[PDB]
RNA sequence: UUUACUUAUUCAAUGAAGCGGAGCUGGAAUUCAUUUUCCACGUUCUAGCAUUCAAGGUCCCAUUCGGGGCUGAUCCGGGUU
RNA sequence: UAGAACUGGUACGGACAAGGGGAAUCUGACUGUCUAAUUAAAACAUAGCAUUGCGAUGGUCAGAAAGUGAUGUUGACGCAA
RNA sequence: AAUCCGGUUAAGAUUCCGGAACCUGGAUAUGGAUUCUUCACGGUAACGUAACUGAAUGUGGAGACGUCGGCGCGAGCCCUGGGAGGAGUUAUCUUUUCUUCUUAACAGCUUAUCACCCCGGAAUUGGUUUAUCCGGAGAUGGGGUCUUAUGGCUGGAAGAGG
């Protein structure tokens, strides 16, 4: 049996990230003393297009505090941020839509974005377009903070973590239909070498493990155990239910 | 092209304004205003805390 | 009401002296014969005295303090007027429009400038009018 | 390459002792569309460029060629 | 004249792709190549290029947007939560 | 550039230059000559309401 | 509300419509009452509320945009800033300006 | 018990830059003797500016033309966080 | 560009150049791809629909290991199956 | 970073020959300009002028950019009129048929959309594009400034080439 195509993935030789075009890292500002005890401004100069990101990057430049220089950093927009906003970043910021506050700072039921997982690692969670987490408690007891991550699965970080105020642009982009294979090759081109899928019922035995047959069919069941070993993993892995849902949503 | 500037006079690579060659006419005109009068608003917001905080 | 009379400190801002102090010595609100709006005669500073410290030897002094003035009309769009002002009637007669064309007098005009704003920098009266606006 | 029109200027110009040689061209031409005329030339050779001059006149050039100076090699025509 | 019945814009795409998709696709880009209110110098000139992003034609003030209309109502709401939130912290 | 001739001409006003050109922007006018006489009657009917 | 004194005032007085011909009627000091839109840049904004301090001029903000003050001086065009400079019936500057 | 530790091991960021403790003014704070207490402790109409051991103040040096020390910028422990 | 006489043994896109059409059914929507040296298809792909994993001291995958790597100049409107 | 033309050999040429240039690196003088208003004047302005100090350090620009569609303008070519030469056909006809009439890199003066500046104040809304955009955040109109891709004229250069 061939090494397939799931696994010839991570070698990493044509399947990797297309990144020619990409304005930068979109991580936030450093935090250092001006964030963690005062705040500090920027002017955002132009917001600018990212190729494979969804979103736009927002040039907010700050003035480095140490030296007489410029240090030029690369936000996500947040949606209705405009060039020459001007932008507060620290934990006495005040709460505009753009501003980047600690998340021990924020009233609960505010809506940030861009939030960090650990304090220090500019920029984690919440960041495709249109995204945006929910601080929907706080805990003074050993300070936590109580969000709603996108996916609905909440979770409990650190209030010094940081967090942009407010939606991420490019809101409501997945909702027009892509009609045609070619605006899905020039959306993938720029992308990874992702496209275009195969099925693995059309091909061979060799190629795959839902190949062969006289008809294209898959052979045993597709949901594959999570303890099953790479080579196997093909199908709906660890799969706890399946099939088309009923009933209402927003599930307890 | 950008070497031949090496060659030539000053003025042909320069008006004689502040920030000449390098920012337009109306763009110094404006940088002048807004670097006037927030300066001005802000000899205000020196007077206003003589006032306020004196008075607390 | 009238904002522009003759002793008012303005910023130019348009011009090569752009974003220099000058004060106005006589305005024309009305026009004249040829500028047919209104303009001010101004006069103005173009280099400015440097900052001098307590350091500074003594003939370091006197380099650092050399002004440059400047006399010129200036229609009152390219003015901005501040609320500041300057004694100007120790020059008041230089300044006219008999001061320009025959340009020799100009010369002569800006000594004259020239030595009451070093007599108002020495004895520091005006220090806002004497600080370069910095943009 | 250049073309230097003073008359005053040209005699500076063969005095600036680098100039080794000139020379001087015989064109004909006609005024406007009507009688033919001699038009000359005078051409220095500089270190770097060639300096010319246009005389239209004849009456002019037969003095400004008397008035060169001898030590310039000339190539008249 | 009026010149198509019903398709309008997504009548380039011609006969192809099912007519949902492309009616769902007229929907979104009349939204997206209609010439829209600039917020700060009130004329009507604000278009996207770079999907996501809203340049002015005159004006040149650039406001990071949705990816097919300026503001979705989704987002819409969201400033206006922080315009009730930012008032509990005074009065 | 006729519309434009007769404005600068002073053989018609700016206002029925402005109906004219929009006008000729759409067709209403096969040729110039139509125009012409159109400029003429439009300018009689004027002079008739002066 | 205050868009009836306005009207009262252009149908009755005299006035100047945008930012020009206001410094030009301020610096002559014809000004009387400065009316400015919501939606004017904050520079041109601080630079009229900076000249009217020089002339002693008060300012009234017309709260609403530059579209909605074209519209309420009667004309159809946006105007930014109006001055005016004789009222004639209205009242506007005693009001509350 | 799973509690508490940081020094092993582990993770992450920074041209390892302002940590930890104490004090200093204000101020919530009510005094049950006098302060028992905690918060603050330079920047928000603006697409401007911010760089020369820092100007100022104060003591030297040997007055040259300049240099030096302290403060402006609270101390303490060197645990980058 | 339109039109009119007049004329040719009714000839005239004069050589060249240059669509056969219609009623239907099975099937794949389409445009695209492939067994280069026997198969270009009803296969493959695709948009569209749906499902499964996953909140990074993670999901999938690589490496003999390693202070190693791909997706990741990524963050659920995303990646992976 | 920076060059072209004309000619040349049996076989080389943007490389050789003759002419005309430029660019870099480094030397250096002379003139000019600046100065006793010690580091230039002019213009309301856009900016102009042969020049007209300037370190560290920071900022900005050029380098620097998709594809399609018409539209304008240039270059070369194609066509074509008069004229100065040469070759062909001529039983008849044809002021006829073919052909040469060329100008470089570089330099100086000058030349445009677009953009910008001044005066002015717009609804009996006005400009304007093949294509509907623009104006009280100041249009139309009067008058100016700039880029010089490009084009003209003069030099190169008619002494070359035909």
């Amino acid at each position: 049996g061939r090494v397939i195509r799931n696994q010839r993935k991570g070698a990493g030789s044509i399947f990797t990230s297309h990144t020619r075009l990409r304005q930068g890292a979109a991580k936030l500002r450093t935090l250092d003393y001006a964030e963690r005890h005062g705040y500090i401004r920027g002017i955002v100069k132009q917001i600018v297009h990212d190729s494979g990101r969804g979103a736009p990057l927002a040039k907010v430049v700050f003035r480095d505090p140490y030296k007489y220089r410029l240090r030029e950093e690369i936000f996500i927009a947040n949606e209705g941020v405009h060039t020459g906003q001007f932008i507060y970043a620290g934990k006495k910021a005040s709460l505009n839509v753009g501003n980047v506050l600690p998340l021990g700072s924020v009233p609960e039921g505010t809506i940030v974005s861009n939030v960090e997982e650990k304090p220090g690692d500019r920029g984690a969670l919440a960041r495709a377009s249109g995204n945006y987490v929910i601080i929907i408690g706080h805990n003074p007891d050993e300070n936590k903070t109580r969000v709603r991550l996108p996916s609905g699965a909440k979770k409990v970080i650190s209030s010094d973590a940081r967090g942009v105020i407010g939606v991420i642009a490019g809101g409501g982009r997945v909702d027009k239909p892509l009609l045609k294979a070619g605006r899905a090759f020039h959306k993938y081109r720029l992308k990874r070498n992702s496209w275009p899928k195969t099925r693995g019922v059309a091909m061979n035995p060799v190629d795959h493990p839902h190949g062969g047959g006289n008809h294209q069919h898959i052979g045993k069941a597709s949901t594959i155990s999570r303890g099953a070993v790479s080579g196997q993993k093909a199908g709906l892995i660890a799969a706890r239910r399946t099939g088309l849902l009923r009933g209402s949503q927003k599930t307890q | 092209r950008p070497r031949q500037y090496a060659t030539v006079s000053k003025t042909h690579k320069t008006v004689s304004r502040a920030y000449g060659g390098s920012r337009c006419a109306n763009c110094v005109k404006e940088r002048i205003i807004r670097a006037f009068l927030i300066e001005e608003q802000k000899i205000v917001k020196k007077v206003v805390k003589e006032q306020t905080e004196a008075a607390k | 009401a009238k904002f522009l009379k003759a002793g008012k400190v303005a910023v130019v801002v348009r011009g090569r002296y752009a974003g220099k102090k000058v004060v106005i010595v006589k305005p024309h609100d009305e026009g004249s014969k040829s500028h047919p709006f209104g303009h001010a005669l101004v006069a103005g500073i173009e280099r400015y005295p440097l900052k001098v410290t307590k350091k500074h030897g003594a003939k370091k002094v006197a380099k650092r303090t050399k002004i440059k003035p400047f006399i010129k009309v200036v229609n009152y769009n390219h003015l901005l007027p501040t609320r500041y002002t300057l004694d100007v009637e120790a020059f008041k007669s230089v300044v006219s429009t008999e001061t320009f064309e025959q340009p020799s007098q100009r010369e002569e005009a800006k000594k004259v400038v020239k030595k009451a704003f070093e007599e108002r920098h020495q004895a520091g009266k005006n220090q806002w009018f004497f600080s370069k606006l910095r943009f | 390459a250049r073309e230097i029109t003073d008359i005053k200027q040209f005699l500076e110009l063969t005095r600036r002792a680098d100039v080794k040689t000139a020379t001087v061209k015989i064109n004909k031409k006609l005024n406007k569309a009507g009688k033919p005329f001699r038009q000359t030339k005078f051409k220095v050779r500089g270190s770097s460029s060639l300096y010319t001059l246009v005389i239209n006149d004849a009456g002019k050039a037969k003095k400004l060629i008397q008035s060169l100076p001898p030590t310039l090699k000339v190539n008249r025509l | 004249a009026k010149r198509t019945k019903k398709v309008g814009i997504t009548g380039k795409y011609g006969v192809r792709y099912g007519s949902s998709l492309r009616r769902q696709v007229k929907k979104l880009e009349i939204q997206q190549h209609a010439r829209y209110d600039c917020s700060f110098c009130g004329k009507k000139t604000v278009k996207r290029g770079a999907a996501g992003i809203w340049t002015c034609s005159c004006c040149k003030k650039t406001v990071a947007g949705g990816a097919y209309t300026v503001s979705t109502a989704a987002a819409a709401t969201v400033r206006s939560t922080i315009r009730r939130l930012r008032e509990m912290v005074e009065a | 550039r006729l519309l434009a001739k007769y404005r600068d001409a002073g053989k018609i006003d700016k206002h029925l230059y402005h109906v004219l050109y929009k006008e000729s922007k759409g067709n209403a006018f096969k040729h110039k000559r139509a125009l012409v006489e159109h400029i003429i009657q439009a300018k009689a009917d004027a002079q008739r309401e002066k | 509300s205050i868009n009836q004194k306005l009207a009262l005032v252009i149908k009755s007085g005299k006035y100047t419509l945008g930012y020009k011909s206001t410094v030009k009627s301020l610096r002559q000091g014809k000004s009387k009452l400065i009316i400015i839109a919501a939606n004017t840049p904050v520079l041109r904004k601080s630079e009229l509320e900076y000249y009217a301090m020089l002339s002693k001029t008060k300012v009234y903000y017309f709260q609403g945009g530059n579209n909605e003050l074209g519209t309420a001086v009667g004309k159809l065009f946006r105007v930014g800033v109006v001055s005016i400079l004789e009222a004639g019936d209205s009242d506007i500057l005693t009001t509350l300006a």
